[PDB]
Parts: C-alpha cells; structure tokens; sequence
C-alpha cells in the first residue's frame, strides 16, 4: 500500500519509477499467485491474523465460501471460535489478541455480508454476544468492525 | 392484540399497515366492500405521526387485496414486521429492538469520534 | 355511519364463507367418490389379466 | 362490539376450514375404500380361476 | 340537457333482496314502489328476474365481475357502433336501432318477457362460456360489418375517381 | 359498391339483433352476479327493468338512488345526483369502477 502511495510521486530517473513497478507489478503478483483457501486455513490454525491487499477482498470471501462449506461452515465456526476463545480468555483487548480480534471481526464481516447463512455458525459457537460485548469496549476500530458485522447482521435479520 | 388467537398461527386474515390519509382508507374500505363484499372491519388506531389502519380479509383473497392495498398508498400487508418466528412475534421484535439502539449508539459514537 | 348494518353485513359475511367451503367440499366429494371407484375397477382391471 | 364483529367472521373461517378439511378426509376415505374393495374383489377371481384349474 | 342519450329509449336496471325497502316511501313495497313510487307515474315496470346459473365460490365471482364488465363493455361498443354504421349509412333516422322493434316485439315486451332465454345458452351452462361466445360472437358480428362498411366505403371511394375521371 | 352496401346492410342488421341480444343477456348476467355478489342472502333477489323516457333519468337515479341507497350502507351513498358528460371534463360518472364515486346499490344505467 505504501508502494502504491510512493507511485504517485514522479521525477527524473524513471529508471527507479520502472522499479516501482516492476516491484508493485512482481508484489502484487506474488501476493494473488497463492492459495487463499491454504493461507486463509493456515493462517486460521497458526492463530495469527494480517490484513492484506488481496485478503480483504470480497471475492475471495465469496470464492472461500463455497469450499468451506464442508462442515456446516466448520472454517467459519474454527474462525469464530478462534476469535470467541481469545477475546473470551487470555486478556481480550490487548495487544496480542488485539490484532486478532479485529482481523477476525474485519473477515467475519465480509462473510457475514456475503452470505446470510453465518448466523447459525456465530449461535451455535457462542461468538454473537462477543461482537456485542467487543462493540462497547476499548479498540474502537474493533468495534466498529464488529458493528458493521453487526449491522451485516442486523440488516439480514429485519427488513 | 386484535380472548382472541388469530395472529399466532393461521385461522383467520388480517391486514395491518400504516397509512397518512383517512379518505383513502375510506375510499379502500368502500372499494372492499364494493369488489369483495362485506368482509373488511373499520378499526382504527391514533399513532404519531400516522394514522392506524387495520381490516381484515379471507384466508384466500389475500392476494387480490394486495393490489388495490399496494396501488392504495398503504402497506396492508400480512405483516409489518420480518420478526414471526417466535410465539409471539412481538417478543422477537422486542429482541431486536433492544439491540438496535445498542447498535445505532455504537454506530452514533463511532461516528462521533 | 350507522353501527346496526355492521351485523347486517356480518351476517352475509358469515354466509358467503359458509357458502363457499360447502361449495367446496361438495366438490372435493364429488370428484374423491369418481375417484376411488376409478382407483377399484384400475386395480381390478390390473388383476384379471395377470389371474387369467 | 370491536372483538365481536371479527370473532364470529373467524368463527365462521373456522367452521368453514373444518368442513372444508372433512371433504378432505371422506375423499381419503374413499381412496382407501377404493383399494380396499379392489383387494377382496381379485381374490374371488383367483379362486374362480384355481377352482378351474384344480379340475384339469 | 346533454348527459344523456335523448333520441332513444332508455333504460334502467335495479336489483334488490326481498327484505329492502325504500327510504322515500315507508310502509310500501318495492314493486308497488318502483311503479306507484315513480316520479310522474309514466315509469314501466317489467320483469326481469333470472335463476341460478351455477354460480361457484365467491373468489371466482370477483374474477367473472371484471370480464361481465369488459364483456359488457365491449358489447356495449359493439352495438353502438353497429348503430353508428347503420345510422351513417343514410338508411335509417336517429331514433332507428334504439327505440323500434325488435324481432317483431317492443322494448319494454320484450325487456319484460327476458327470462334468461338464447338459443345458445342454457340455465344449465356456465356464465363464462356464454359470456365469452356472445362477445367473441358480437366482435365478430360487428368486425364483418365494419370491414362490410370499410370495402363500401372503398369501393365509393373507388366510384367517386372512376366517375370523376370519366367526364366532367 | 352496390353489393356491398346491400351486404353490409344485411350483416349490419343482423349482427346488430344478435349484438343486442347479447349485450341485453351480459346485462342480465351482470345485474345478476352484481346482486348475487352485493346482497349476499338470499341466493334468489327481485330484479326488474324500468322503462323510463328520455329528459327523466335524473329523477329516476336521484329517486332510486335515494330510495335504496341505503339498503348497502350508510357511508357508500353519496349526494351527487346526475353526470358530466362534456368534452373538457370527465367527473360525476355515476359507476363502481371510477374514484370520484361509487353507487349505493345494485343499479345499472343502460343508454342505447
């Protein structure tokens, strides 16, 4: 992202503007030539969570959706019990699972807007009331991602 | 609310849906029971800002009054609310309810900050 | 305006939905009593050929 | 007289569901009488045809 | 006065229970009513009640209202436009097709003798097939006179150039 | 020209029996579901054909109008008394199927 940024800034030399884009042109291709079902997975039972350019799109959501469903949405419930097991016990709000809990709040978002299914998986696990309970406390950007996953939610459950 | 159980489970027809013009619920019940007979009943209830309307209806008709409901300027639908599947639906109504000024304050502090 | 036709038209009201289950049910007799004995002379008629 | 108008109009939904359901359950009963009298009308042409076949 | 026809014979069909009663005249029937109870007396009173024609549920009645209405509608034209063809046909005067007899009898005998009685339908029969054979009956009545009317009007228009280009 | 105007004189009138045969008869049929469908009980009602002369239909409609307007209701009656047949305006049409008013009972105007 500060690649993309430091682009936009244009002098003499092109020489090192051509490896600017050669680098945003060889990291962005480096970036969406892996596996996002093997990373997503992987990153899930590493118990780590990092945002990314091609981690927060919608499309992979969606496309990681449909081959996740393979246990009642197990990956959804691994996330949400993930993200319910560390915000629940080991100091929630802090800097380890700080990360974590808005990372998993952030990607639970964009499932929980894409399909109105996920419902059942955060109920069965336990992980609604700690969106609603992580929404009124410390890490505002947190709980502004639970309250759009909450809103997600909310807009689903009434029109 | 309208000793009565005809809006828990499937006995009877109702048509709830606010409305903010008295003639023209006068006009839809007098075309009710000009082009339905004599089945709709005049309720009325004070809201604000609105007016209450609530008639009633078959339990195989319910589609044909929908047209002229819809074309009416009302919303004499079924249901007011997507929130029926409990016993009552007012109990799930209240449940999100209760969380939705939770929500819109978290989204109105969010927004403040 | 007048609450005395209220009942004058729930009378016909009561009627016309009596009415139109009796129409109903004459009907849905009507066609299970031509019903059940086409089902009997089909299985009958199934039978024979396969006793002979 | 708000709940009285309502309540016999359902009274008279309810009473035409019952007698719309009982045509409904005479045409079952039909359905099964229709089996039912077909199943002991093959078994007198069975033994009509084993009565003559005994003989031969 | 113009919210009327003027030139022809109208009439005016009424429909009541046998338990109504006038807000005019109390203590008095309807069909002491409808003659005695006319203004100026000059009212004909003619019978015109019919049986059951098989009626089903009352879901169908609302659905059989609208194409009686359409059918009526369309019938309606049909007849009006068949006497505007015969009337603008110059054979006939304004007050022809609306006030003489018909089929040898009057209006208001024949009105009053309208039993329910075709040679097409019965009291037996359904309402929509009778109601869609007379208006596809009456459409195609009236679409041969109208495209009598038009090859007459073509063949005038035709006999107006032929006549004005042999001589004049 | 000739042959068809004899022709169309011919089917002129003999479509125009049958077409009022059949407008009387869809008349007949609609005052009788419109009475069946109004008044409900009984199934059987007394429905009759007034024969009344030009220049009197207002009296007649105001006096029937008057007379049985209350026989289906008290708020489906209304004060207005004859129609608008001009060519800058369309409102007062005495019918169950327009918005500016509606008929307090079972009644048809027929204008041949």
């Amino acid at each position: 992202p500060t690649v993309q940024s430091l682009s936009e800034r244009k002098y003499s030399d092109e020489e090192l503007r051509q490896d600017i884009s050669n680098l945003k042109e060889i990291l962005e291709n480096e970036y969406q030539e892996l596996t996002s079902f093997d990373e997503y997975v992987a990153e899930l039972d590493s118990k780590l969570l990092c945002w990314s350019p091609p981690h927060v799109d919608n499309g992979f959501w969606s496309d990681n959706i449909d081959e996740f469903k393979k246990d009642n949405y197990k990956i959804f419930r691994q996330l949400i019990e993930l993200l319910q097991a560390k915000v629940r016990n080991g100091d929630v709000n802090a800097k380890q699972e700080k990360i974590i809990i808005q990372v998993a709040l952030n990607d639970i978002t964009h499932v929980v807007e894409l399909l109105p299914e996920s419902i059942d998986v955060l109920d069965k696990t336990g992980g609604k009331a700690d969106i609603m309970e992580l929404l009124n406390h410390s890490d505002s950007r947190v709980k502004y991602e639970a309250l759009k996953a909450t809103q997600a939610i909310i807009g689903y459950t009434f029109k | 609310e309208f000793n009565i159980a005809a809006a828990i489970g499937a006995s009877v027809n109702y048509v709830t849906g606010v409305i903010a013009r008295d003639k023209v619920a006068t006009l839809e019940q007098i075309l009710w029971r000009v082009l339905r007979g004599n089945l709709f009943f005049k309720t009325v209830e004070i809201e604000q800002k609105n007016a209450f309307i609530v008639f009633s209806h078959g339990d195989l008709i319910i589609k044909r009054i929908r047209k002229i409901a819809e074309s009416l300027d009302a919303n004499l639908y079924d249901v007011d609310s997507s929130n029926e599947g409990r016993s009552q639906q007012l109990a799930k109504v209240n449940k999100n309810l209760s969380d939705l000024y939770t929500v819109l304050k978290t989204t109105s502090t969010t927004l403040e900050s | 305006l007048t609450p005395n036709q209220v009942n004058d038209e729930l009378n016909k009201m009561q009627a016309f939905i009596r009415k139109e289950a009796e129409e109903k049910a004459k009907e849905i007799q009507l066609k299970a009593d031509q019903e059940y004995e086409i089902e009997k002379t089909n299985i009958v008629r199934n039978e024979t050929n396969n006793i002979d | 007289s708000q709940k009285n108008g309502i309540a016999t109009l359902l009274q008279a939904e309810k009473e035409a569901h019952e007698i719309v359901s009982k045509a409904r359950k005479y045409r079952q009963d039909k359905l099964k009488q229709a089996k039912t009298d077909a199943a002991k009308e093959i078994d007198s042409y069975k033994i009509q045809k084993d009565k003559e076949l005994k003989e031969f | 006065m113009a919210t009327a026809l003027y030139t022809a014979n109208d009439f005016i069909l009424i429909s009541l229970p046998q338990n109504a009663q006038p807000v005019t005249a109390p203590g008095s029937k309807t069909d002491s009513w409808f003659n005695e109870t006319l203004i100026g007396g000059r009212a004909f009173v003619s019978d015109f009640k019919i049986p059951e024609f098989k009626i089903g549920s009352l879901d169908t009645l609302i659905v059989e209202s609208e194409e009686l209405s359409k059918v009526d509608n369309q019938i309606g034209a049909s007849i009006g436009k068949i006497i505007e063809i015969l009337q603008g046909l110059n054979e006939t005067s304004t007050n022809a097709y609306r006030t003489l007899p018909i089929n040898n009898m009057p209006v208001p005998e024949y009105l009053e003798n309208f039993q329910w009685q075709t040679r097409k339908f019965k009291l037996d029969k359904s309402i929509k097939d009778l109601i869609t054979l007379i208006s596809n009956e009456s459409s195609q009545l009236d679409a041969d006179v109208r495209a009598t009317y038009a090859n007459y009007n073509s063949a005038k228009t035709n006999l107006a150039a032929a006549e004005r280009k042999k001589t004049g | 020209e000739q042959s068809l105007r004899v022709q169309l004189v011919r089917l002129a009138k003999t479509a125009y029996v049958d077409v009022f045969i059949n407008w009387f008869h869809i008349k007949a049929l609609r005052v009788y579901v419109e009475s069946v469908l109004r008044y409900g009980l009984p199934p059987h009602f007394n429905i009759k054909i007034i024969a009344v002369p030009p220049k009197n239909l207002s009296k007649c409609k105001s006096e029937l109008i008057d007379a049985f307007g209350f026989l289906g209701g008290n708020a489906f009656m209304k004060d207005k008394k004859g129609k608008i047949n001009k060519q800058d305006t369309s409102l007062h049409q005495y019918a169950s199927l327009v918005d500016t008013e509606y008929e307090p009972f079972v009644m048809y105007i027929i204008n041949l």
